[PDB]
């Protein structure tokens, strides 16, 4: 069954390849080729960019397909039974936006988590790790669910933190305070 | 690579910069995919020598209005950039 | 650091830009895109998130090339206010368009402001005397109060509204706000030079009148703002110079037209006769950031330019919502030559009243109201069969009421140019003995062509001496 | 000469789908070989991807999505000449009269400025 579901469109794409290749048991191999021929369709710049882009035919953007991979062989089957629907479909825009999903789908049944604690300013190494460190404590991380830290700087929250992981949120910035303040001494 | 050359190969090679080619046409509006530069109201020209004007910018396509009947334009038809917005001879 | 982006799209005046820095676009904020034809002013309206604004752009849309530079000003756009707005005439963002060249401010206030508190209201009634008969007779104004109009197409709406400027605004002392949504050029360049002329715009010195000018050839989207920038400069008088404001709107129409046509573009699904689904918030907002308050006493004058002459449009039905008092005038009246136009039937004020006008006043009113009322009435009989075939009664009630709807069109100074017949200004203590001597049969006696065209009783019989000649 | 196989077929409004690169005009007449005859579908739209959308001038009943069209290149040529005085013709310009083949000289587009 769908390790949850992402999205309803093109991440429906995602869903199918996944739960096709989870099945096939077989998704980091899939997962690790679909980075590869992600790859390689970036580092070709000019129409690899600028091919993204309907503009041909079916049967010119087959052969397209065909000299994708063409590029490196392996690429799984599954993935390369998803390039002839996509090529069918005729959107190869949403190719790298699947292979996001599918990167998602693939860290989900990793479980590795990304979270944040977004500051208006760049944190101590030490605030990282203690908070890693407290982030796993608690059952927030539910442990063969890995987590990700990441601060970045938005001035929108003026001073303090907040901490953001899951669904949960711990909101101790000085401008929501403030805000909560100001509030009450509007009253 | 070598796939790279092929996949240079088998495109057109036009970076569609001032010119376009034409999508799916009909009902004396077309899409155009391509125009990348593009003034807004410019008058295109498109080759069957019917001119049109841009009416929508969208990301990807220009929304072509055709100044002229449908018999003369035909899906994939390169439009070049008039380079003016609509004008008039006077005088 | 500058929040550049690319304008993703140019769909009608419905630009869209696509900010590159995660740095956050906020709703109502403006947006300077610098063309070779100066700057191109943008209003950020949606957020389709993913860094890519919808933007309503105030000025021309030609020209833009799909990806063109952006620069996000910030907030919404800052008028300029000051008493060097009095005696100036002011395009949207402010620059003057009479070309009086740089206003100089000492405030420059944001387009969108708050409307302010339910506490912060105060309400009163100090009837203005306006010098029409028909106005003063049937729904008198009153000070600080938000007056109506809805004339028909043309019908001279600014007409009406010019001659109400020249008597009740060189009667009024304090600030006072011309603001002209899409008006016809022209007449602009005419009222303008009118104002001039009778020094209430006087250049040398001090003008206790400021303007703001929109012509109905502009954008729709600059027309939509247009309201938002008088507003602020009515709010500065009212608020920051303190001194009783007064305000003209026409149309107010306009406003609600503009905002029917981008709506659509904006992505809305649109409510019956295609009007937008957000007239009621828009309108709202409009006519509660016009009000009297502790600050201030502005009286407000508000014209609605009736679509296809249907009252029934919701665009008018949401304007009766919001007002004080209302004259409503139709093309019917106006065809039967009754000048002003103004259905005697179909006008009200809250400032009608006993403990208002007095209770002799409000008798006389009502005798009108009745009288008119039968005679509506029997037009289907008078029209079936003859008048003599009417009711012998109600005859004398018919030609009663033939004389009061003639003695009603009461000549007016700015019309006097355009009817030829030298204007009338009818005092409100005349009026109510004119009418009232009417009603008392005294004058009823003479002809109904007398009654035609004509200012006060006295002048009626005078007329008749004219009309015995 | 151009050849599709039929891909749609709500109501009489046919879509077809032509070879690569190689699709009809705007306002040419197709013929689809049909057990009924033939029916002619008139070009009134391209729909992208080497397809169209059609509308007929003739019943479209028991249509399978795939059979073959035909384009004749223009809009539907008729006959004309003073053969065709007093000769009965349907849509397709075809004798329904049943006085014989009509013998033409000419036959010209149906849709002319």
């Amino acid at each position: 069954p769908p390790p949850v579901r992402l999205f309803g469109v093109e991440g429906t794409y995602a869903t199918a390849l996944y739960q096709a290749a989870a099945k096939n048991s077989s998704i980091d191999a899939a997962f690790q080729s679909l980075q590869k021929v992600e790859s390689t369709v970036k580092k070709n710049p000019k129409l690899g960019h600028l091919l993204l882009n309907p503009a041909l035919s079916l049967k010119d953007r087959n052969s397209v397909i065909d000299a994708i991979v063409e590029t490196h062989k392996n690429l799984d089957g599954y993935v390369v039974n998803l390039l002839k629907v996509l090529s069918e479909n005729n959107r190869l825009g949403c190719f790298e936006k699947i292979a996001s999903d599918f990167g998602v789908l693939n860290d989900a049944h990793n479980g590795l988590l990304k979270g944040t604690v977004t500051s208006a300013e760049p944190l101590d190494p030490k605030s990282f790790k203690r908070i890693e460190k407290a982030l796993s404590a608690s059952k927030l991380v539910g442990q063969g669910k890995s987590l990700k830290l990441e601060n970045v700087v938005k001035p929108e929250i003026k001073g303090g933190l907040i901490v953001e992981l899951g669904d949960k949120t711990v909101d101790l910035s000085i401008s929501t305070k403030i805000q909560k303040l100001n509030k009450v001494l509007e009253d | 690579s070598i796939l790279e050359e092929r996949i240079k190969g088998v495109s057109d090679e036009a970076n569609l910069n001032e010119t376009g080619r034409v999508l799916a046409v009909g009902d004396g509006i077309a899409r155009v995919f391509g125009l990348n530069n593009i003034q807004a109201e410019e008058l295109v020209e498109f080759s069957s020598g019917v001119k049109g004007m841009a009416l929508n910018l969208e990301p990807g396509q220009v929304g072509i209005v055709l100044f002229g009947s449908d018999r003369l334009v035909k899906e994939g038809e390169l439009v070049k950039r008039t380079g003016n917005i609509v004008d008039v001879p006077v005088g | 650091t500058p929040i550049t982006g690319k304008v993703t799209a140019v769909i009608g005046a419905i630009v869209d830009v696509h900010f590159e820095q995660s740095e956050l676009p906020a709703i109502l904020n403006a947006l300077e895109i610098k063309t070779p034809q100066g700057k191109l002013v943008l209003e950020v309206a949606q957020h389709l998130g993913e860094n890519t604004v919808r933007t309503i752009a105030m000025d021309g849309t030609e020209g833009l090339v799909r990806g063109e530079k952006v620069l996000d000003t910030g907030g919404p756009i800052s008028v300029p206010v000051g008493r060097e707005t009095l005696g100036r005439i002011i395009n949207v963002i402010g620059e003057p368009i009479d070309e009086r060249g740089p206003i100089k401010s000492k405030l420059r206030k944001p387009i969108h402001a708050d409307p302010p508190s339910f506490a912060e209201q105060s309400t009163s009634a100090e009837i203005l005397e306006t010098g029409i008969k028909v106005v003063d007779l049937l729904a008198p104004y009153a000070r600080g109060g938000k007056i109506g109009l809805f004339g028909g197409a043309g019908v001279g709406k600014t007409v009406f509204i010019q001659e109400l400027i020249n008597n009740i605004a060189k009667a009024h002392g304090g600030f006072s706000v011309f603001t002209g949504v899409g008006e016809r050029t022209r007449e602009g360049n005419d009222l303008y030079r009118e104002m001039k002329e009778t020094g209430v715009i006087n250049l040398e010195g001090e003008s206790k009148v400021a303007l703001v000018f929109g012509q109905m050839n502009e954008p729709p989207g600059a027309r939509a703002r247009v309201a938002l920038t008088g507003l602020t400069i009515a709010e500065y008088f009212r608020d920051e110079e303190g001194q009783d404001v007064l305000l003209f709107i026409d149309n107010i129409f306009r406003f609600t037209q503009a905002g029917s046509e981008v709506s659509a573009l904006l992505g809305r699904i649109p409510s019956a006769v295609g009007y937008q689904p957000t007239l009621a918030t828009d309108m709202g907002l409009l006519q509660e950031r016009i009000t009297t308050t502790k600050k201030g006493s502005v009286t407000s004058v508000q014209a609605v330019y009736v679509p296809a002459d249907d009252l029934t449009d919701p665009a008018p039905a949401t304007t009766f919502a919001h007002l004080d008092a209302t004259t409503v005038l139709s093309r019917g009246i106006s065809e039967l030559g009754i000048y002003p136009a103004v259905d005697p039937l179909d006008s009200k004020s809250r400032l009608l009243d006993a403990a208002v006008v007095g209770q002799e006043h409000y008798d006389v009113a009502s005798k009108v109201q009745e009288t008119l009322q039968t005679y509506k009435s029997l037009q289907d009989i008078i029209a079936i069969l003859g008048m003599d075939e009417l009711s012998e009664q109600d005859k004398l009630t018919v030609e009663r009421a033939r004389k009061i709807q003639r003695f009603l069109s009461q000549p007016f100074a700015v019309a006097e140019v355009f009817t030829g017949i030298p204007g009338k200004l009818v005092r409100l203590k005349d009026t109510v003995a004119s009418f009232k001597a009417v009603l008392e049969g005294k004058y009823d006696n003479i002809p109904e062509h007398a009654f035609y065209m004509v200012g006060g009783i006295e002048d009626v019989v005078a007329k008749a001496e004219k009309l015995a000649a």
